[PDB]
């Protein structure tokens, strides 16, 4: 013949933001160079 | 899956009795619907009807219950809402 009303409450949770990413690339640049140490004729003596 | 018990108006013996049905519930199935299914159901047979069940891990509820028959409990994340009423 007792009814007793409750309320009842679950806890919240939390999340949080995250990123992927894979590998990265980069540019690059390259410019052979052309020396010529050389000179005309050396009289050798060998 | 570890049991706390946060509340309750039952005798010990159907409080141990309560945590132990939703334990197999919750190891058996998967989903909700199904866990409350199965808690309900065995008290009803033993324990007489007219039992209700609410299994969840978001909720918030106002209910009315028979004295010494109400149980409020967590296995692990999951609340589990246990009572007679009706």
């Amino acid at each position: 013949i007792r009814w007793e009303t409750k309320s009842c409450q679950t806890a919240s949770i939390a999340t949080a933001s995250a990123s992927a990413q894979a590998r990265n690339h980069v540019d690059a640049q390259v410019q052979t160079e052309a020396p010529v140490p050389v000179s005309v004729q050396p009289p050798s003596q060998y | 899956r570890k049991a706390v018990i946060k509340n309750a108006d039952m005798s010990e013996e159907m409080q141990q009795d309560s945590v132990e049905c939703a334990t197999q519930a919750l190891e058996k199935y998967n989903i909700e619907k199904d866990i409350a299914a199965h808690i309900k159901k065995e008290f009803d047979k033993k324990y007489n009807p007219t039992w209700h069940c609410i299994v969840g891990r978001n909720f918030g509820s106002y209910v009315t219950h028979e004295t010494k028959h109400f149980i409020y409990f967590y296995l692990g994340q999951v609340a589990i809402l246990l009572f007679k009423s009706g």
